[PDB]
C-alpha cells in the first residue's frame, strides 16, 4: 500500500502555492487535505523544486522563496517602506509577549515609535503615519498573529486618542522563517539568496527552472544563451508532461517568454485578465501592438522599446480610438497618469520594465500572448 | 403487574426520584463547574492544575 | 471581626455575600470576582436592584475584616477598560468557610 499523486495532492498543492499558510484553527478542511498527502508533497517538493514544506501542529506552510524577486510578490497591502519598517519592528515587538498575552495598541504604538530604526523619528500626530500604522496592524491580523479583544483600529485614521486591546496570538512565534548563519552578518537582502541557493546545489538548474515556472506570471529569455531557457527548450515536452501530471496548469513556449497558463481558475487564485480596468487597456495595447507590425518590430530578444513620449502617443491614440468604452476611472485622468497607472500594472505582471538608465520601456513578449477588443457591435456604436 | 400493595409501589417511587432528583442536582453542579468562567481564568496560571 | 459581618449596619449584605462565597467553596469554585456576587445580590428580590459600588464598599471594608483572600486580576480581560482596571478576585478564609459550616449545621 503506497500514495499516489492524485486529484486530492494536485488540490493540496494548489493551497499551499496561493496561500502564504494554511491555519489548523481556520482551515481545517485545507489542512487535514494537505497533511494527508503530506508525504507525497514532501517528495515532489523537495525533488523537483527544492522548497522545504513546513508541517506543524498548527499550521503548514511553504516556504516559496524566489529565484528573483518581483514587485507584486510582496506583501500588497502595504504601499510604503514604512510599512514594511512599522510591520517588521510590530513583529519585534510580539516577540516579548507570551502566547495569548493582552497589550493595548498604545503600548504597539510606543513600542514601535522606540524601535523604528530610521534616522527620522516616528511620530503619531501625524494622519500619514497612523494609516501607516493601521495598515500594518490590518495585514498583522489579517495572518491571525494577532485577535482583537473587542474595539476599533480603524478610528485611529482620525482619531489618535483611539484605544485597542489585542491579543499575540500563537502564529507570531513561527511566522518568519529561520536563516542560515547569525542573520545580522549579513548586510544586504542579496546575501540572503545566495545562502537560500548554497543548499541547493544539486540540480539547481532544474528547481530554477520550476520555480521560475510556477512563481512568476513568465519567464523571460535574458539574452541568445539565457541557461534557464536553453533547458526549458532540451526539455520541452517531459516538462509539460509532468506538469500536466501534477497540477491544473499548462506550459506553453516562445522564442522569447516561456509561462504555465491556467484553463479553469478556481476561486482563490489570481489570474490575467481579471476585472481591474486596467487590465482592459493591456488587452488594447497588446491588439494595437499587434496591428503595426513594422513599426514596432520587436528586437531578436522580443523586447519592444519605446520612449515615454511614444508611449504617451500610444495611449492617446487608445483613448481616441477605444477611450469611449474605458472605465470612467481613465476616461478622466490626463495622458501622463494613464501611462504611470498601466505601467504599474504591466509592472506586476511582467509584462513590460522601465529602463533604470534611459527609462525607456521595455514591452516583454509576454504582453503580445492576448488582445482583447470591444464587441463590434459597440465599436460600430462608438462611430455613432 | 399490579397484583401488591399501594405502599410498596409508592416506595418504589419515592426511591426513584429522590435518587433521580439526587443525580439531576448532581449533573447540575458539575455541569456549571465545567462550564465554570473560573476555569476560564484558571487556564492562565497553575490554578488549572487544581 | 466577624461578628460585624455577623451584626454591622449591613449584617444581611455581608452574610449574603459570604454565603455565596460559602456555597461556591462547597463546590470548589471559590476564587471569585465582583461580578458573580453582583448577580447574586440581584438575584434576592430584597437585593435585587444591587449596585456595583456598593458591594465594592461592602467588600473592601469585609477584606479589612480577613473575610477573603484578595488576588489582583492581571491575568486577563474582556475590554479596553476591563484591562485598565486593577481588578481583583477573592477566595474565602478557612476561618469563613468553618463558621459558615456552623450556621448552615444550626440551619439544618
Amino acid at each position: 500500500q503506497t500514495q499516489l499523486f492524485d486529484e486530492k495532492a494536485i488540490q493540496g498543492m494548489d493551497i499551499l502555492f496561493h496561500h502564504y499558510w494554511i491555519l489548523r484553527a481556520e482551515q481545517p478542511e485545507w489542512y487535514q487535505l494537505i497533511r494527508e498527502r503530506e508525504k507525497v508533497l514532501r517528495r515532489y517538493l523537495d525533488e523537483k523544486f527544492g522548497l522545504r514544506l513546513i508541517v506543524h501542529q498548527h499550521f503548514i506552510k511553504l516556504e516559496k522563496i524566489p529565484v528573483e524577486p518581483e514587485g507584486w510578490m510582496g506583501i500588497q497591502d502595504f504601499q510604503e517602506p514604512m510599512d514594511y519598517a512599522i510591520f517588521c519592528c510590530a513583529l519585534a515587538f510580539l516577540e516579548g509577549k507570551a502566547v495569548d498575552e493582552q497589550f493595548l495598541l498604545s503600548e504597539l504604538c510606543q513600542e514601535i515609535q522606540a524601535d523604528y530604526p530610521g534616522d527620522f523619528p516616528l511620530d503619531w500626530t501625524l494622519y500619514t503615519h497612523r494609516k501607516s500604522l493601521i495598515r500594518a496592524v490590518k495585514v498583522l491580523m489579517e495572518f491571525q498573529l494577532i485577535r482583537t479583544i473587542d474595539g476599533d483600529i480603524g478610528r485611529f485614521d482620525q482619531n489618535e486618542e483611539q484605544e485597542v486591546l489585542y491579543e499575540a496570538s500563537t502564529y507570531s512565534r513561527y511566522f518568519m522563517r529561520t536563516y542560515p548563519d547569525d542573520f545580522s552578518s549579513y548586510q544586504h537582502w542579496s546575501e540572503l539568496l545566495k545562502e537560500d541557493w548554497k543548499l541547493n546545489q544539486e540540480d539547481e538548474r532544474r528547481k530554477r527552472v520550476y520555480r521560475k515556472l510556477f512563481f512568476s506570471p513568465g519567464l523571460h529569455r535574458l539574452d541568445q544563451q539565457d541557461p534557464d531557457f536553453l533547458y526549458i527548450r532540451n526539455y520541452r515536452n517531459r516538462l509539460a508532461e509532468d506538469i500536466e501530471k501534477h497540477s491544473e496548469y499548462k506550459l506553453h513556449v516562445y522564442k522569447n517568454t516561456a509561462f504555465l497558463s491556467i484553463a479553469e481558475p478556481r476561486q482563490y487564485q489570481q489570474v490575467f485578465p481579471n476585472s481591474k480596468a486596467s487590465t482592459d487597456i493591456i488587452l488594447q495595447l497588446s491588439k494595437y501592438i499587434h496591428g503595426e507590425p513594422e513599426r514596432f518590430k520587436a528586437n531578436e530578444n522580443g523586447e519592444i522599446l519605446m520612449t515615454e513620449g511614444e508611449f504617451e502617443q500610444v495611449v492617446d491614440d487608445l483613448r481616441q480610438q477605444f477611450g469611449t468604452g474605458w472605465a470612467k476611472y481613465f476616461r478622466d485622468m490626463s495622458t501622463k497618469g494613464i501611462r504611470t497607472e498601466l505601467l504599474r500594472a504591466m509592472k506586476d505582471w511582467m509584462m513590460a520594465e522601465v529602463d533604470s538608465e534611459t527609462s525607456l520601456i521595455r514591452i516583454k513578449s509576454l504582453t503580445g500572448v492576448m488582445t482583447g477588443e470591444y464587441p463590434s457591435d459597440f465599436q460600430t456604436g462608438g462611430t455613432e | 403487574d399490579l397484583n401488591k400493595s399501594a405502599e410498596e409501589y409508592m416506595r418504589i417511587w419515592e426511591d426513584v426520584f429522590r435518587y433521580f432528583q439526587t443525580i439531576r442536582t448532581s449533573t447540575a453542579d458539575y455541569i456549571a463547574y465545567i462550564n465554570s468562567e473560573q476555569t476560564d481564568q484558571r487556564m492562565q496560571t497553575e490554578a488549572f492544575l487544581v | 471581626i466577624e461578628a460585624s459581618y455577623l451584626t454591622a449596619d449591613s449584617a444581611a449584605h455581608y452574610r449574603t455575600i459570604l454565603r455565596y462565597f460559602y456555597h461556591q467553596h462547597e463546590r470548589m469554585r471559590d476564587f471569585i470576582a465582583p461580578e458573580e456576587l453582583l448577580e447574586h445580590m440581584r438575584s434576592i428580590p430584597a437585593f435585587a436592584d444591587f449596585q456595583e459600588d456598593q458591594l465594592h464598599q461592602q467588600l473592601a471594608q469585609l477584606v479589612k475584616w480577613n473575610n477573603l483572600i484578595a488576588r489582583q486580576d492581571m491575568t486577563n480581560a474582556k475590554t479596553i477598560e476591563e484591562y485598565k482596571k486593577k481588578r481583583f478576585r477573592y477566595q474565602c478564609t478557612p476561618y469563613t468557610v468553618e463558621i459558615e459550616r456552623m450556621i448552615v449545621q444550626l440551619e439544618k
